[PDB]
This record gives C-alpha cells, structure tokens and sequence, in this order.
RNA sequence: GCAGAGGUUCUAGCUACACCCUCUAUAAAAAACUAAGGACCACACGA
DNA sequence: CTCTGAATCTCTTCCTCGTGTGGTCAGGACG
DNA sequence: CGTCCGAAGAGATTCAGAG
C-alpha cells in the first residue's frame, strides 16, 4: 500500500496543520455526567464525538449528517474511530525544549551549540542567564551569566544589549546561528588541528549540522512552542470501576502540564513580578519534562501510590512500551491454552485436541459450514446452535478438522521448532495431547506444561503450515544436522531392553525363518524377548542406481533384534539395529534413514519404533527399587582408607610439616581418589557382579539391573547423577565455589547425615539460583543476537566466489574434538579439493558437500578443505544459497529466501539455558612429526632448538592427516628431528614453564659489549652454588645513569672480527632485558642453541559467549604486531613505556605504549609479521580484524565459541556462528573518500561501500577503499540503516531522536520492520511477493 | 489423507513457491468453480492442492498458462 | 482458554490480556522470531496483522470464514497507528509515503 | 436490502457485524427472530 | 598549555508466557 | 445546574601528566 516509512523533526506548523483543536481547560471529563469536558483533554469538538455518529446534544444522531459540524457547540459528527486519531495541540505561552534532545547523551541542543550540557540545563531551570546576541560588550553569544554576574552586567551594560534567558533564549540563539555558516567555518579547524580527541569532537558537531542542513530540520524545532496531546481513544478514563475513573496515565501529565499552561498565561496577562513568573516557568518545563520523558531528571513525577507515573517515552521503550508489548509480539484470536497429555497413540503429524477446545477456536468455520448446509440461516441462529453443542455441530466440526492444520506453541519458544504444526484429533477431555517425539523438540514436560494452540485462518496460512511446520517437515533441528524427533526417554529404554542377550535365555540356539517367527515365538512366550539365536532375514541395499537389492544371510542376533527389523524400513541394512541400542545408536539410526531412504519413510519409521519402542518397555517392566541399586562392598574399606589417609594429613599439619594450603589441596586430592574409586567399584557391582550360566559351569556378562539399564542406554541420566545413588555423592562446594573439605560420604540409598543435606542444598539452592538467572540472561542474549539478525535472508542462488574459509579440524592440545567430516558437511567448497595425489579434483569447486562427498573425504585422507563461509559472500543486502550450504533441517541446498539470520540466532540463543556461569610435550600415537614456520640449528646435544616464535607441533600419522597440534613455546628444545617417526607416549619437547631463554642462532664467542659491573649490570653474589651468576637489573629498579647505555652482547670469531647474520649485513646482536641471569661470563665459548639468560615468568559459559558477541576487549588484551618489521625501544619507561617498530623498506609512523607490567615474547633483533602477538592473553576480536584480516576473527570467534559450547556437550553448526560475525562486521570505515561521495571520517555499512565502489571501478573510474571493523550485537544492532529496527530493540529514545535529527528515511526491507508494520515478511512465501514487487518498481 | 510434502518439494524446489502456487490452485477451488483434477478422498482444498502438484499436473507453469488461456477465451467470449 | 473472537483492547489488541476475561495467547515476540526462521509470511502475516488488531480485516476475515473464502484481507495494524500517534504527540514527525 | 418509515410480536428493529417484505413520502395480509463497552501496580503460583 | 589516557559519572537494560487474588488524582463548595 | 480551583557494561565528561 505505502512506500518507506520517514521520521523528521516536527516543525511548529506542522503541529498546527495535526491538531484538530486546541485544549485549554486541564479538566478531562465532569463526574457529573460521563459527557467530555467543553475545552478538555477529553472533548467532542476537538477529537470527534464520542458515540457512533451522534452529537453532543444529539440533534443529529443518523449517517446522512456526516460531515457537518453541529451548531451550539460546534461538533463534528463522525465515527468514534475517528476519535483515535484525531490530535490536539496546547498553546505554550512560554517555549519549552524537548527533553529527548536536551538530556540525550550527545545532548543534541548542547553539541549543536557546541556548549556543555550543565550549562544549558542550568539556562533551562532559570538559574543563569545565556547572553543572546552579546555584540559590542564582553559578553558574547554563547556566555554564561548567573544571577550576580548579571546584575553586575546589568548595572554597567545599560545599552540596548540584550540578554535573553531561558528556553526562550535557546530558541533565540537557534535561530541566529547560521547551520551552513558553522560547516564552512569548523571546516578549516577540522582539517587544520592534529589533535584525535578534538577532530573527533569537531567532526560529531559537522555531522549534526550536516544531519539539518540535508534534512528538512531546523534547529530551532527542538524546543516546542505547541505540545501536542494524543487522542483520547488513546488515553482513555479508564473503565468505571464503579464511576471511580482514576488511573494515574498521560492524563494526569496532561492536567498538570494544562495548569501550569493556563498559569503562565494569566500570569503574562497579568505583568506579574519576574520572579514568579520564572519560577512558574521552570514548573512548566519540569511538567513538560516528566510529561514527555519521566525520570529524566532527578524527580520522576509520583501519582497515586507513590510510583512514577508512564509518560510519552515510557509507552515506547521497555518491554511494556508498545513496540514489544504490541507491535514486535502481540496477543491472537483463535488461541487456546490447556496442559499437555502423551497420547502415544498420535502420529507426528497429528496432535490430540478437546472437543471444546475445538468448539470454540473454529467458531467461525462452523459458522460457515451450517450457512452452507443450511443447518442454520443466519449466524444468530447458527451461534445458537453452537452454544446449545448440538449433536449437528459436532458432525460439522469434525469436517473442518479433517486437514485443518494448528500450530502447537510452547510459551518459551527458545528456537524454531518451539512452534510445529499438527493435524488436530479431536478428543473428548481438556488437556491438549503432544506426540511423544516432538516432546524433546519442544522441550516440554508433562508436568503441568502449557502450550497454547493457534488457528491458520487462510488458505496461505493452513498451506504454509501444513508444508513447512509440520512435525513430519521438522526431523532436523536448524541448530544441526542431527534429528530432533529421535526416541528420548521411555521408547529409547524399551529398544535398549529389547536390543539385549542374555547369555543363558528361554528359547536360545534355535535358527529362526524371519523376524516374523521371532514375533511368533515372542509372543507364544515360549522365547525370551532377548536371547541369542540365528535368523533370517532379507536385507535390502540400495547399492545399485536406486534401485534396492536384496540379501539373504543368517546373522547371528537375538530375538529382539530381529522384533524391530520388521520396523525399519527395506533401505535400512541389518548392522544398525545389531547393537544395544542406546540413545546415540537410535539417533544414528534415524540420521541414516532420513539420509538414505528420505521423509516420509523416516517418518513412518519414527512412528512404528515409537510404538515398539513403549510397547515393549511396557513389557518390560523397568521397574526402579532399592535392591535395584547397588552398594559397593569395598566402598566401606575405601571410605576407611580415606579417613585414615585424612587423619595422616591432619596430624603432619599439627606437627607443621605441611600447612593450611597444602593440607587442603592434599586433602581434595585424596577425597577425590576416593570418590573416584568408589565410583569404579559402583561401576563394577553394577554391570560386571552379574554372574549368569549357560548351561555349563560358570560366566559373566553385562548387567541387566534396572538403573543400570535406565543410564546405560541413555534414556535418561549420567555419571555423576548415578554415582549421586550408589556411590559417594563427592566434595560439594560452598556457595562462593570453594570445596568443603569433607565430602558428603552417604548416598541416596542410604540416608544423609543434617550436615551432609545441609551441603547438599547448598549446591542445590546455587544451581536454581544460577539457573534463574542463566535463563534470563540466555534470553538476553536470544533477543540480541535475532535483532543483530533478521535483516539477513537467502537473497541470490550463486555470486562466482573463490573466497572463504579453510576448515580445518580443531585440536586444541587434546585429541580432535570435531573431525572434518562433521565440520565441513552441508557446506558448499570454495576451491577444488585434492588427495594426496596432486591436481586430483576429488570435490569440484561447487558442489555441496553431503554424507557421500564427507564419507569419500574420510577415506582420502582430506586434511584441510577450503568451504565458502556466508561472511566471504559478496551479495548485498543478503546472501546467496551456495556461500551458505545445507538448511541443516532438509537434506538440500538452503531455499532462495529462507530467512537463515533468525535461524542461525535461535540456533545459537537455545542452548544458552543448558550453558554454565563459572612443562613438556609428549606425543600421544604413532606418527611423523613436522613444524611449520620454523627456523633450527643442530646444537652440540644433538637436539633440536626453536628460533621462530609460532612454531607449533602438528603430528602427522601415516594417512597424511593432523592428529595432534601442541603449542611449542619460544627456546623450547625438540629432542627429535624434523619428519623423524615418533613412538606414542614418550615426550618430544621439554622445556623450563618459568624460563624464557635467549638461546644465540650462531655459535662463536660472545664479548661483553656495553657491559659495565656497578652501573648497567650489578655482578651480586650466590649463596646456592658458590659462583656469582650477573643478573641484568630491572630498567625500572636501576638508575637513568646504568639505564641510557643500551645493554647488548656481540658476536666475534677467534681472530676478534664481528660475526654477521646469515644474508643480513647486522651482525647478530641481542639485546639482555631486565630480570636476567646470565650464568656464563666474558670469555666463555657458546654452542648453537645455548641459553645465555634465563628470564623468569578463561570463563567458558554464558558470559563468554556474552562477551565474544558483544565482542569486548579482554581486561588484559594481546598486543599484536601493527606493521612489519624490527623492534625498536624508546622512552625509559617514563610511567608508560613507548615501543616503535619500523620495516625494512617503509616508514615507521606507528607507536604504541606498553605497560612495564606486561611480559614481551618479542626482543629487538627477531622479524615479526604482521598480526603476531607481542604481549601474551586474550586477543581482542577488533585487533585479529585490522590485522590478521576478516577470515582469521571470524575463525577465531567461531573457535572460541564453538569451545565454550563444546564443554557443554552441545553441538552447533559453525554456520550460524559465521552469519552473526558476518551481521556484526556488516559495518565498514572508509580509510580514502577517493571519489566516492563517501567522507573519511563517516563510517557506512560494508553492502553500501562495496556496491559504491564496484559501480566506480566499473568504468575506468577508481573505486574508494574502506577498512572494514567489528563492533558488537548490542552496537551493531542499533546502529543499523533501519531507525524502526534500532527503536525497536533498545535505547529506543535515543534511537528515535537520532532518527528525528538526522530525517533518516527506513525503507522497511527487514524481517522486524515489516513485521512491525504488519505486512508480508520477506523471509519465506513473502520473499517472492516482495521481489515481485521490486521488480515491479 | 497426507501427512508429508517431500515428494511435492521433490517436484518443486523450492518449498516456498510450492506454498504459493498450491495456494493460488486452493483459491481457484475455493473462489471459483474450478473442479480439482485428482477426485478428492473427502480431502480439504489446501490438501488437494498439494495432492495435485504431488502427480506433477499442476505447478506455477502450468497454472499460469491455464489462466492465461482462460483470460484468453475471456476476451474471445465477446468477439 | 479457547477463543474465537471477542472483546478488544485500548490498542486494539482483540485478545483482551486472556484470563477470565475471554482472551487470546499473547504470541510474544519468541514466537514471532520462531515463524520468522521458518518461512512463514502468510500466517505469520495474519496472525500480527488480521487475527489481533486490524479492525477492518478482523471483520473482514470474520465475514469471509463465515462466508467460506479463507482469503485475507491485509489492512494494517492499529498498534501500528497508535504507535506513530504516540511518537507524533512526543514532536518526532513520523509519517509514510505513499 | 445500504439514504427513511411501516408490518404480524415485545418500548424500539432503517444491514448497526447483525434476521424477512415494500416504496420514494403512503403503513399492513405474514410464521423462524434481537443488543454492537471495559486499563495500570502489587502479591502469590505454574512451566 | 594543550591535549593523552584514565578515573568519574551517568544511561540503559537485566526471559517468556500463563493462572488466581488484592489496590489505585484523591473537586467540593459556590455563583 | 454548571464551573473554577546489585550489576555490568558503554559512552559522555571531566580531567590530568608530560613534554
Ligand atoms: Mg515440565
């Protein structure tokens, strides 16, 4: 209907040309008689009348009078709809400035007048005096002056100068300044002052002026002459409540502010005394003030019960504020609430619903089919008719349930499948029935859990729900590949119990014809359900091209086994249902059907291993009892053991042997031994103390006990929550998080001792606690990460780029936490993949990677493959379907339009609820050894030593690939060599944890350069070997008289000559910092890799993802290498010491200031890259960015956040990670204007100086260049091209009044702004509307 | 009766265009007199739709060639 | 608590903030989120736009279900409206270009 | 059946979301029928 | 003496839905 | 019968150290 939506600052007339009326009287309506006030807040001649095309007095009361006034009062006769938008504006007799501009942060008044905010906030409340055109005085036109010093200016100014005060007066200087005036004058100091700080601040004023001189805005706008009022529709009485009408609103702030109004007139009128009336127009100000923003200032204006009463910015920011309470999600018709029941008997694609239920939601479509049938003529009739659930109504009800999709909704809809649709049965009872598989998608209990049921109306809206919400369209979840509707609790228990042997059953050894005699002998009873016998079965493969070949074998299994192969469907071999059984080999299990044979069979198949699944944990008998769990019978000796070894500890802490500390880390330790221990020995009683026959003398097999099996299979329970039964419950912590000493010893079985259960809550009450605020927080981060998003859908199919990400497995010290194969699957390649074998194309350029292409990379032996990550996408204003890769809910290619950025949010957002809140190098297997960036000489050991920094250890096995990665620290020795096989479990690097050694690249002798015993170096005494060992004295410690001469070691030969680098012409200098000990003295030869100077030396959950997001600089950052180059030294640590590092071939314009507290790995002789850290910690993502380039931050956060989540057992796709970096670094800077319209200083987002910039160097032109930055969720979100996105997430105020000042125009074009105007989203079957309609423009 | 749209996604790609044009097929059912080609299994006309992009008959190509034809005849109907 | 159609709000909110008072579910801003990653436009659409607010498309799309047309009329949101009056009554002129 | 009135009932009924018939300045042979309002703050509880 | 970095101060939220209750400008008398 | 009175982080704002 309407094209983009603008905001401007509203100019006086055009409040003027808004208003119908203008209020005068502060009454809103008399009590007498609810009729609304003649001039009030609430009146029929300025906002319409207030019944349906009735007057006041009612001499005209039908339709044919529209458009006429009445004529003893002068009323419109209209709709009362029309009483909602009709405004109204107040008459300030004196000019109030808006609060929004006065007391934003900027201070849009104060920056425009480039004055500080006190001033003018003191100027506001009359308690100093602005000097309006100051002319020919000493005063000047932006001057303070207070009551005194106005006087005594007053006293000896007595000409005609003038000096306004007041808002009044800001309004008066407003319009004096000249805005284009201030441009060209502030642009000289702009390009003249070299000082950061101060451009920064000139350069803020030049935007606002700029942001009024394009914008049809005039300064002087800010202060408001006329306030307008809203329609009384929208601030109504208030219901009755028995004539009470009282509620302390808009009204309230209305009345008073109409007082003080009123007041400030009669007192002009009346040429009352100054004072007076300053003091009354500083009431007025506060009224408007707390009537526009409340709480901006000191006292926020308090109605009835003592609470600051809502204003005008109140109803638009916040939760309750209209934009997320109305607007972003708001209430629905034909919605239902009830608690929820299993229904096995329900089909995924089904869901049970009450009949009255059902009765009520599709009221209308009953309507519409007794209309149709005649049942009833009319709809009174037919309403009737429903009322009286006549037998006839259920019978047409049940007609339009037969394919009427309802979408099930759970209240914390945390991801995508919160919300599935389903196919109505309709029930006799109240409680809504949920099939059992989609209880784990939902994440709902049946413990009292509510989820309320909405209607799809239209064709569209049934259509779209029946094709995409379907439960049968959801197996996949968004967040990965791996199903969510696999078996959770109760049929997972029953296939594990029915996918079992026993060694010695009834009815073992016999050969079986087919699953069909096992059945038969099952049920006959005549056969244990598991017992180990030979069948026959007729396995279907679909190795030919498509089409299913059979194989005929006696495999060895039991009769359970063979029970659930009639189940599976005929794609399906024999090998996956062989096993036990357990919740991962079920999920493994219905991965591969979904991948092999497709939806629908997974679906049937889901259905009917469901209903085996209950069935038969039905038959089952799974009880839990207390013989069920098992007590160790050494758990006594080790309980024993443990207290003696305590009362040891504590007796050597009497003597004073150990003290308080290491008497307590002894103490944990052993607690912890024997905590571990006696899990062990539960371990053990509970699945190897089984002792069964089989027909002979004597075996052992697996445990069959009911706990056992209920923890085993994965149906529900862990190590710890089983150890928490029989075992020792173990040391529970305090709740600042430190141990008790002594654990708590009984377990659930036996009783707990007041203290033991006095921890045990304590543990308990920290985990609700720490859970009530995880959720909340998770929340928080939902909604930033989605509003970070949502602007970011599947816009083009292909845009031809060979950029993207190498993915690689991540080892992080250990073994591979996650192989290439799950880390690179569903994504579409950037470049050819090889095999060992060079120019081999094993994977084409563009070809998606599905399970058959990852399975060939594993048995090729791929080690890394470069993948088009959605950050390298060159789309604008989205991205394309191959640079994303695989939906990761259907087995295909990402759609053409499916909104991916919401997805990717929920998918990250969901487990934020399941997060938490607080040497030497030894190879591990067989394999080659090769370093990579490394520079070594062969020592006299015949050991291996490190010359570069970054040499790190990649142990490469026999099939090419990477098993280990270590981290090899600078001077570290490698006792072997390079591409020397290794033998697992011997170390290969060892080095001092607390040593940094300055070991010398070339052998030679070394002369004591600059080297002075008393200044420079001090030569102490030892008192441990008998020889002084020089120790260079700290820079900061020692005098500037040994600090100017610049320590140094140089190298000669045996005839005095200097020593020069291998192909440098500097000899090979190094330089000895403070805090070194040198052993070795002047005249000592040194071998190759020699030490010469031994100088001496984290939360993973909810916050960190928190951080990384937000992306904030770490207390401690990582100071990295700017530019290239050699490390020079300058200031002697003067309070902030100075560092500067200069190339070879270009200047050196940077410098940087390093704490003394922080620890160097760089000297001044070594080359560093770019991008290498020089200082050590955390690395802030903005740092790796500039640097390391766009691709490393963004491996770099998808690493780090991929590790916190791992601790968790939570796995995401590192897709969903890449778009919200790729939302974040959407913004870019612009380094040169060249000849794009673009400023320097301006930053704009990266689609809109890239489309500029191609366009440029499209023709012979030349395109201007940018540096793209990162800046966080919560920053990238409000600063966004869209003011109805920004308003809508957070600091809406601020956001509004950016907008208003600027007159910036949002063009929708966001899936939040159209859902805000309520208009197709283009996301899924809107994308095509809306691309129709751009085409159609 | 269905209970899965795989096979109609098999025939058109899209999942989102496949909303669209059964929609548009539902609404000739429905508004119009259009008599559905597959006979319905006392089936709805959001189900049928999809029953007949499932045998391939009825798709965007052949839906808007069908209404252009009946646009056609529309201004032959009058000479 | 089941509803169809009943009594609306100051913003026009049909629901009604459902308790005793005959109401319907607020679908929250979750929710939104949840039909907005899958591809959902048309009920989505609906459900913000002709099923809660709109005036003239909660009576149209009444007519036309009783009718038998499950057609939508799109209309506008009244939350919308009230929202740019309450932005307008601050001094902040927001408007739309047709 | 769109601007009003009348009719057999029951003050009034003209599509008000709304139910039957008449015509453009005139009132009755006729059974099924009728109503279109409604916030915030706190508490407790559930998931 | 004028900015630099740094301490200080101020703003801006800090889940998402339900179900029972209860309390809320309060003009007041005079032409 | 009507009518007039913790907490956690970011950013602006001082504010300060050093030549
Ligand atoms: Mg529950």
């Amino acid at each position: 209907e309407f094209d983009a939506i603008k905001i401007a600052l509203a100019s006086p007339d055009m409040i003027r040309s808004w208003s119908f009326g203008e209020v005068k009287k502060p009454e809103t309506i008399n009590y007498r008689t609810f009729k609304p006030e003649r001039d009030g807040l609430f009146c029929a001649r300025i906002f319409g009348p207030v019944k349906d095309y009735e007057c006041l007095c009612g001499k005209y009361k039908r339709l044919k009078h529209r458009g006429v006034i009445c004529e003893k009062c002068g009323v419109e006769v209209t709709q009362t709809k029309v009483r909602r938008e009709r405004m109204g504006h107040i008459e300030l007799a004196s000019p109030t400035a808006h609060i929004w501009f006065l007391k934003s942060l900027p201070s849009r008044i104060g920056l425009l007048l480039d004055m500080p905010l006190r001033d003018i906030e003191r100027v506001l409340y009359f308690e100093s005096y602005v000097v309006i055109e100051g002319g020919m005085t000493n005063l000047e036109r932006q001057q303070i002056l207070t009551e005194e010093q106005y006087l005594d200016a007053l006293e000896e100014f007595g000409d005609e100068f003038d000096a306004k005060m007041g808002a009044e007066a800001i309004q008066a200087l407003l319009k004096s300044m000249d805005l284009e005036q201030e441009c060209e004058q502030l642009r000289e100091e702009l390009n003249e002052t070299n000082s950061e700080t101060k451009r920064k601040k000139l350069t803020k004023r030049i935007k606002l002026l700029e942001a009024f001189v394009q914008s049809g805005n005039k300064p002087e706008w800010m202060i408001l002459t006329v306030l307008p009022v809203l329609p009384p529709d929208l601030r109504p009485l208030v219901p009755l409540d028995g004539g009470r009408f009282a509620t302390s609103d808009l009204n309230d702030l209305y009345r008073r502010v109409i007082n003080r109004n009123n007041r400030l007139k009669r007192l002009l009128d009346l040429a009352a005394p100054d004072i007076i009336v300053r003091n009354e127009k500083r009431m007025l100000q506060e009224a408007v003030d707390a009537l526009l923003d409340n709480g901006r200032r000191g006292r926020a204006i308090t109605g009835s019960n003592k609470r600051p009463l809502k204003s005008l910015a109140d109803m638009i920011k916040g939760k309750q504020g209209r934009f997320r309470q109305n607007l972003l999600g708001k209430r629905v018709d034909y919605s239902g609430r009830s608690v929820i029941t299993v229904g096995p008997y329900l089909r995924l694609h089904q869901c049970g619903l009450p009949k009255k239920m059902a009765l009520e939601l599709f009221k209308p479509f009953i309507y519409g089919k007794l209309e149709l049938r005649g049942l009833a003529t009319t709809i009174k009739a037919a309403k009737k008719m429903v009322e009286r659930e006549e037998a006839v109504v259920w019978d047409i009800l049940d007609e339009v349930i037969r394919e009427h999709p309802v979408l099930l909704n759970r209240a914390p809809t945390l991801h995508r499948l919160g919300i599935q649709a389903f196919e109505p049965v309709l029930i006799e009872g109240k409680a809504i029935q949920l099939h059992p598989l989609v209880c784990a998608a939902y994440n709902a209990d049946f413990d009292g859990d509510q989820m309320a049921v909405h209607v799809p109306l239209t064709l569209e809206a049934q259509l779209e729900a029946r094709a995409l919400m379907m439960s049968t369209n959801n197996i996949l979840s968004p967040a990965n590949g791996e199903p969510i509707i696999v078996p959770s609790q109760d049929v997972v228990l029953g296939l594990y119990y029915m996918t079992r042997d026993c060694v010695n059953a009834k009815g073992e050894g016999m050969v079986l014809t087919g699953p069909k005699e096992a059945e038969r002998l099952y049920r006959s009873g005549l056969a244990s359900l598991h017992a180990r016998v030979k069948v026959r079965i007729t396995e279907y493969e679909k190795d030919a091209n498509g089409e299913l070949v059979a194989k005929t074998s006696l495999k060895d299994t039991t009769v359970g086994r063979a029970i659930l192969w009639m189940i599976v469907p005929k794609g399906l071999p024999y090998s996956i249902v062989n096993q036990a059984l357990g919740k991962k080999a079920i999920s493994k299990m219905l991965n591969t059907c979904y991948r092999i044979l497709g939806l629908k069979p997974t679906v049937i198949f889901a259905d009917q291993i469901m209903y085996t699944g209950f069935a038969y944990a039905a038959r089952s008998g799974a009880s839990v009892g207390i013989d069920d769990m098992v007590i160790p019978e050494k758990k006594h000796e080790i309980i024993s053991e443990a207290e003696a070894e305590v009362a040891e500890i504590q007796e050597q802490f009497q003597s004073g042997l150990v003290t308080a500390g290491e008497r307590y880390n002894k103490v944990i330790d052993i607690w912890a031994a024997a905590n571990d221990r006696v899990s062990k020995a539960m371990m053990d009683n509970l699945q190897t103390e089984t002792v069964i026959n089989r027909d002979g003398q004597e075996e052992k097999q697996v445990s069959f006990n009911s706990i056992y099996m209920m923890a085993d299979s994965g149906a529900r329970g862990s190590a710890a929550q089983i150890r928490q039964l029989a075992g020792m419950r173990g040391l529970m912590a305090k709740p600042d998080g430190s141990i008790i000493e002594t654990p708590i010893t009984a377990n659930f079985r036996e009783g707990l001792n007041v203290l033991q259960y006095f921890i045990s809550t304590h543990g308990a009450r920290k985990g609700l606690a720490d859970t009530a605020l995880k959720t909340a927080n998770s929340g928080y981060l939902t909604r930033r990460l989605v509003d970070v998003a949502q602007d970011l859908v599947v816009t083009e199919d292909d845009c031809g780029t060979h950029e993207g990400i190498m993915m690689t497995p991540v080892i992080e010290g250990g073994d591979v936490k996650e192989p290439l194969r799950d880390r690179v699957l569903g994504r579409v390649t950037a470049e050819d993949v090889l095999k060992p074998g060079t120019a081999d194309i094993l994977v084409p350029r563009n070809t998606l990677l599905h399970e058959q292409w990852c399975d060939l990379l594993e048995e090729n032996s791929v080690d890394a493959v470069k993948v088009r990550s959605v950050v390298s996408c060159d789309t604008d204003f989205g991205v394309c379907a191959h640079c994303y890769g695989r939906d990761l809910a259907r087995g295909h290619i990402i759609n053409k339009g499916e909104a991916i950025g919401v997805i990717a949010a929920q998918s990250i957002g969901e487990p934020g609820t399941q997060l938490t809140m607080r040497s030497s190098i030894q190879v591990k297997n067989k394999g080659s050894i090769k370093l990579s960036n490394v520079k070594s000489v062969v020592n006299s050991s015949g050991k291996l030593v490190i010359t570069s920094r970054n040499t790190e250890l990649k142990l490469i096995d026999e099939f090419g690939r990477t098993k280990e990665s270590y981290k090899v620290p600078y001077g570290a020795v490698l006792a072997k060599g390079d591409g020397e096989q290794v033998a697992g479990g011997e170390t290969v690097a060892n080095w001092d944890p607390h040593t940094m050694p300055v070991i010398t690249e070339v052998s030679g002798f070394v002369r004591f350069t600059d080297m002075i015993d008393g200044q420079t170096i001090t030569r102490q005494t030892d008192e441990l070997t008998g020889l002084s060992s020089l120790v260079v004295l700290d820079s900061a410690e020692r005098t500037a008289g040994g600090k100017d001469l610049r320590p140094a070691l140089k190298i000669v030969d045996a005839q005095g000559n200097d020593v020069l680098i291998p192909g440098t012409d500097m000899p090979a200098q190094y330089f000895l910092p403070g805090k070194a000990i040198v052993q070795l003295e002047d005249g000592v030869q040194i071998s190759s890799g020699d030490t010469l100077a031994r100088i001496p030396q984290i939360t993973g959950g909810l916050p960190r993802v928190a951080d990384l997001f937000e992306a904030r600089r770490p207390k401690e950052p990582a100071i990295l290498a700017e530019i290239s180059g050699i490390v020079s030294f300058g200031k002697e640590t003067k309070g902030k010491r100075r560092l500067v590092i200069t190339p070879v071939d270009g200047s050196d314009p940077y410098e940087e200031m390093i704490p003394k507290w922080r620890q160097l790995n760089v000297f001044e002789g070594e080359r560093v890259e770019r991008g290498d850290v020089i200082s050590d910690g955390p690395e802030a993502p903005h740092d790796i960015l500039r640097l390391r380039g766009v691709h490393a931050v963004t491996r770099y956060i998808v690493n780090e956040v991929q590790d916190v989540y791992r601790l968790q057992g939570v796995k995401i796709n590192d897709k969903h990670i890449e778009v919200i970096v790729r939302q974040m670094l959407r913004k870019a800077t612009i380094v040169n204007a060249g000849s794009s319209d673009f400023l320097e200083g301006e930053q704009v987002e990266y689609s809109r100086v890239k489309i500029a910039n191609r366009e440029l160097e499209a023709n012979g032109k030349v395109g201007a260049t940018y540096s793209r930055d990162l800046l966080g969720i919560t920053k990238a979100s409000l600063a966004t091209e869209s003011f109805i996105s920004a308003a809508s997430f957070q600091e809406t105020t601020r956001v509004l009044t950016e907008a208003a000042v600027a007159g910036k125009r949002d063009e929708l074009r966001g899936l939040k702004e159209n859902v805000i105007v309520g208009r197709l989203i283009p996301a899924g079957t809107g994308y095509a509307y809306h691309q129709d309609r751009m085409r159609r423009r | 009766a269905r209970v899965t749209v795989q096979d109609a996604v098999e025939k058109i790609g899209n999942r989102f265009d496949l909303v669209l044009v059964a929609a548009r097929r539902a609404r000739q059912m429905q508004v119009g007199g259009k008599d559905p080609l597959v006979p319905e299994e006392n089936d709805k006309t959001t189900v049928i739709a999809l029953r007949e992009i499932e045998e391939g008959l009825i798709n965007n190509q052949i839906l808007d060639v069908r209404e252009r034809q009946e646009q056609q005849e529309q201004e032959a109907a009058e000479l | 608590h089941a509803r169809s159609t009943g009594s609306y709000s100051l913003v026009t909110q049909q629901p009604l903030g459902g308790k005793a008072q005959f109401g319907g579910q607020r679908f929250g801003e979750m929710e939104v989120w949840a039909l907005e990653a899958y591809g959902a436009a048309y009920t989505l659409q609906e459900m913000l736009t002709v099923k809660s607010d709109d005036v003239n498309g909660r009576t149209k799309m009444y007519k036309n279900i009783v009718d038998g047309n499950h057609q939508m009329e799109p209309g506008m949101p009244e939350s919308f409206n009230v929202l740019l009056k309450e932005i307008r009554s601050l001094g902040i002129n927001i408007e739309l270009e047709d």
